[PDB]
């Protein structure tokens, strides 16, 4: 082995890329490294989420800490590069700056609606502001942010998230500070609605299988995985890439003898979904970079005896 | 305990470590259970083989040589069972290697002829895997078990 | 601790006579010359450089004394009392490698001054030392107390208004030396 | 600098330095496994493995023994460098494929 | 009580999907598994969150101490 | 140096309850009294009944480390090589003897005439097999 030998053999295939999810294969890479990227994407790629919630009033049916919690789960559409990290050794006054923190406010009172169509069940027409949504988090820019974030207001990635419900007379009033964090610390910071991989299917047939066996054999795998060839009448593999590895074949006695199920073994099929802040490819790039910095930061640290 | 006399007693008289045998009948009370028995039947199976990489990793993950058991200040390994076509170690070698790294070096390896709970018939024709054989500290035959 | 006291005292105490000072230098180089003659052989043997705390301790004190009072150790000829020119070099190049194990700020100041006085050249040995560092071993569990003990100087200047004034007649401020 | 990250465990490191154990803070399987993979490709390395004393103390123990051409500390450095270079190769390859996509 | 915001396992936002899911069952007269799919809930992780949610809050809300019943 | 070789013909290849190891029973083609029993990683060296295997036991090959630039040894002449220990000898009859080997658990039992197996000692040994 040798880094050049790796470069010549490594390969990437991008099946589908989208603003929310990516499906791609890493080919001829070692499991230890694929796993690294996977772990890093879930737990070490920074994101912005609400961390501290300051209540001035909440007379809703939902308790403060619980409300605070859900606000923290709301994925904010914020570029984490636009923020610096908080130093948690300073007092509260010094701790939060215009490079540190994003402030969201929320201010709803519920009143009864006079103009309700008599005999109505719907709370939209019965009550004003009965339902509180993530979109109701108002972005309040501080200091330089009026400028910096003028081209991209802070908005939740999923506006229609139900946050709270109210009835006449109840109010919610809170400010939230949102900062950088990582999934390993708390899952609210994870930038994925999940990054995972599977090893690629390898279905290899240990002798020809034809006729009524072919049709039978073909039905042990999802539609399109196994083909029946015209001519030799024998079964062959169309694309393993569609296989779910149910191992259904291995149940029927006649086939368990004639098939081995494996993988194209390093060959990793990654699926990455973004929680909404960054694109998948950015999140994967950021992870490949994070791994490299670990190695670089370590190479440059002095070894103390 | 709050003074050195009580310390000495808790470390030398009422300490766990001695109390391997019960005073009732003089038999063992400490051993491994569940996952660890099932695991042993598998790891010490004839079907069990490991590459250099795996073998060395199992060893270091369990030895903890950075301890009071500096029987050596270098981990010792065996040569592989299969040299060619590919270097492979067996599970039974992992056991031999473990004992080899934690028993005293100035002292010959253990010698034991014993039996386990699984009849030879279960492995196939001609098996002797029910017979547990340690010669000079090496597991030469048999799987390891609740027994 | 005594060796720190000893070195701090000789350096600071204004009413000391040239010869009482040379007395302490003559004791230290003498005791030092013996240490290196009888013990250097123990370095490449089994153990660590801590085995020699006491050596560095004394060599520090002597170096420190040289910082504050080097202008005194030149006799009428312009020669050095105690052959300090020839002596320092020998220790600096020894296997104990004092420069690496003594207080960093003193070793530095001694370098500066010693080099200036054509007494010794340490600066390449220092370079080598903190290069080997980036890339002679001592635990650091106990290595720190020593660094701590070698940082304290019991007669570094006073900060009590009156006492200070009262001490002036008996004190040499660094600016004076 | 930062001296508290990696340290030598002098009670399992030989006189000749061809064998050594290091304790690295704040690192688990992620770096550990990747680093031993890389190190074991070094032809002068006779032994290498990593272990995690306990899931509750953030500590990583690496062992390296060489055949005597380089020291154990050398192998650690080549491994770390090799690992960095390996990531570069991946980043560059991924970039090209995104562009070409 | 109220819809969870994210799926416990996936991390995927699910809280914007409750009111619509009900409208799918009700108005479009779909079965549960068809409706879940139409909202983008693919992993059984995520289908579980909406499939088995109990909007208990709508019960809590009927006791409002701040209005003359 | 070499301690024993012979061409054996395989009678039975039993996979037992394993799926990487098989128990092989085989008789010599040169001695009517020499027979063999051997566990083999058949994933690395497949064997079928009626195969003919050349089987060599040797004391050395002319401590272990991964192959390097231009290493040459007795292993080069064969397909499958194992290292192990002789752990038991037994009298079978007035004329014949059996020796027992373990290769990290994979067991060999070699029975033969006491003159035909003269060189075998209770030591470690390499096993070499080629097709
Ligand atoms: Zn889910």
């Amino acid at each position: 082995w040798n880094v050049e030998k790796f470069k010549k053999d490594f390969e990437v295939n991008i099946s589908s890329l989208d603003a929310r999810e990516a499906n791609f294969d890493l080919i001829n890479i070692d499991t230890s490294i694929a796993n690294a990227f996977r772990r890093i994407m879930i737990s070490e790629v920074p994101s912005v989420a609400a961390e501290y919630v300051y209540f001035f009033n909440n007379t809703s049916v939902i308790q403060d800490e619980v409300l605070a919690h859900r606000i923290g789960l709301v994925p904010l559409k914020v570029d984490p590069d636009m923020l610096t990290w908080v130093d948690s050794n300073l007092p509260d006054d010094e701790k939060f700056t215009d490079e540190n923190t994003i402030v969201l406010s929320l201010n709803v009172k519920c009143t009864r609606n006079p103009d309700a169509p008599k005999g109505s069940t719907d709370p939209k027409e019965l009550y004003n502001n009965a339902h509180v949504y993530a979109r109701d988090l108002k972005f309040e820019p501080q200091g330089r942010q009026s400028t910096t974030f003028a081209d991209c207001p802070v908005v939740p990635a999923d506006p229609d998230i139900l946050l709270a419900k109210l009835r006449p007379g109840q109010e919610i009033s809170l400010k939230a500070h949102c900062i950088l964090g990582i999934g390993g610390d708390h899952a609210k910071f994870s930038p994925v609605s999940t990054a995972s991989y599977r090893l690629l299917p390898q279905i290899n047939i240990l002798q020809p299988i034809k006729g009524e066996s072919a049709r039978r054999f073909q039905k042990c795998f999802p539609p399109g995985v196994i083909g029946i060839d015209e001519g030799s009448d024998e079964a062959y593999v169309k694309d393993a890439r569609k296989d779910t590895v149910s191992r259904e074949v291995l149940r029927y006695e006649e086939f368990a003898d004639k098939v081995k199920l494996g993988r194209v073994r390093n060959h990793f099929i990654f699926n990455v979904e973004s929680a909404g802040a960054m694109t998948p490819e950015e999140i994967f790039f950021k992870s490949v970079r994070i791994l490299k910095n670990k190695a670089e930061y370590l190479k440059n640290c002095p070894i103390t005896q | 305990p709050q003074n050195e006399n009580a310390r000495a007693e808790a470390l030398n008289l009422a300490n766990t470590d001695s109390q391997y045998l019960t005073p009732t009948s003089g038999s063992p009370v400490r051993g491994l259970i569940q996952d660890h028995i099932s695991a042993g039947v598998w790891l010490t199976s004839k079907d069990s083989f490991f590459t250099r990489e795996q073998y060395q990793q199992y060893i270091y993950g369990c030895i903890r040589p950075e301890d009071g058991h500096t029987t050596r200040s270098k981990i010792v390994t065996l040569p592989p069972t299969i040299f060619k076509p590919y270097p492979l170690w067996t599970g039974k070698q992992i056991i031999t290697t473990v004992l080899l790294n934690v028993t005293p070096p100035d002292m010959p390896g253990i010698n034991l002829i014993s039996k386990n709970k699984i009849k030879n018939e279960y492995w196939g024709k001609g098996s002797l895997e029910n017979e547990v054989l340690f010669k000079d500290g090496a597991l030469l035959c048999g799987i390891l078990d609740k027994s | 601790k005594s060796l720190q006291y000893l070195g701090s005292y000789i350096a600071r105490a204004k009413k000391l006579s040239r010869t009482q000072i040379i007395f302490v230098a003559s004791y230290l180089t003498s005791w030092l010359n013996r240490y290196v003659i009888e013990r250097e052989e123990e370095v490449d043997q089994r153990g660590g450089m801590e085995r020699f705390k006491h050596f560095y301790a004394a060599f520090q004190a002597l170096c420190y004394i040289f910082c504050f009072r080097h202008n005194i150790f030149r006799d009428t000829d312009g020669n050095w009392e105690c052959e300090l020119d020839k002596f320092f070099q020998r220790m600096v190049i020894s296997k104990f490698n004092p420069l690496k194990f003594c207080n960093e700020n003193v070793m530095l100041m001694f370098a500066r001054i010693a080099q200036q006085e054509s007494v010794a050249y340490c600066f390449s040995i220092i370079e080598n030392n903190n290069n080997e560092r980036l890339r002679s071993s001592w635990s650091l569990a106990t290595r720190q107390q020593f660094i701590d003990l070698q940082s304290y100087f019991p007669y570094d200047p006073l900060f009590l208004k009156n006492y200070k004034i009262l001490m002036k007649e008996y004190y040499i401020e660094w600016s004076e030396a | 600098p930062d001296r508290e990250k990696i340290k030598l465990l002098t009670q399992a490191t030989s006189e000749d330095g061809t064998s050594a154990s290091f304790q690295i803070v704040e690192e688990d399987h992620t770096l550990g496994n990747a680093l031993r993979y890389v190190i074991m490709k070094n032809p002068d390395v006779e032994f290498c493995g990593y272990s995690i004393p306990h899931p509750s103390e953030n500590l990583l123990n690496i062992r390296i023994q060489t055949y005597g051409e380089t020291t154990a500390v050398d192998a650690l450095q080549k491994g770390l460098k090799d690992l960095m270079d390996l990531c570069d190769v991946v980043e560059s390859k991924f970039t090209e494929k995104i562009k070409s996509m | 009580m109220i819809v969870p915001v994210r799926c416990f396992s996936c991390g995927k936002v699910v809280g914007d999907k409750w009111e619509s899911y009900l409208n799918l069952l009700q108005e479009d007269e779909l079965d549960e598994g068809t409706a879940l799919s139409r909202l983008g809930l693919k992993r059984y992780c995520c289908r579980r969150m909406i499939l088995t949610h109990v909007d208990l809050i709508e019960k809590f809300l009927r006791y409002n101490p701040l209005e003359k019943r | 140096n070499t301690l024993f070789d012979d061409i054996f013909q395989v009678s039975e290849v039993d996979p037992g309850r394993y799926n990487k190891v098989c128990r092989i029973e085989a008789a010599s083609t040169t001695q009517d009294q020499c027979k063999l029993t051997l566990d083999i990683n058949v994933e690395l060296f497949p064997v079928a009944a009626q195969d003919s295997l050349t089987v060599t036991i040797a004391s050395s090959l002319n401590s272990w480390r991964p192959p390097q630039a231009g290493d040459r040894s007795l292993a080069d002449d064969y397909d499958y090589v194992m290292y192990g220990t002789a752990y038991k000898f037994e009298e079978v009859s007035k004329d014949l003897i059996a020796v027992y080997y373990s290769f990290g658990g994979l067991l060999m039992r070699l029975e033969g005439n006491y003159r035909n197996l003269n060189n075998l000692k209770q030591e470690n040994a390499y096993l070499l097999i080629r097709r």
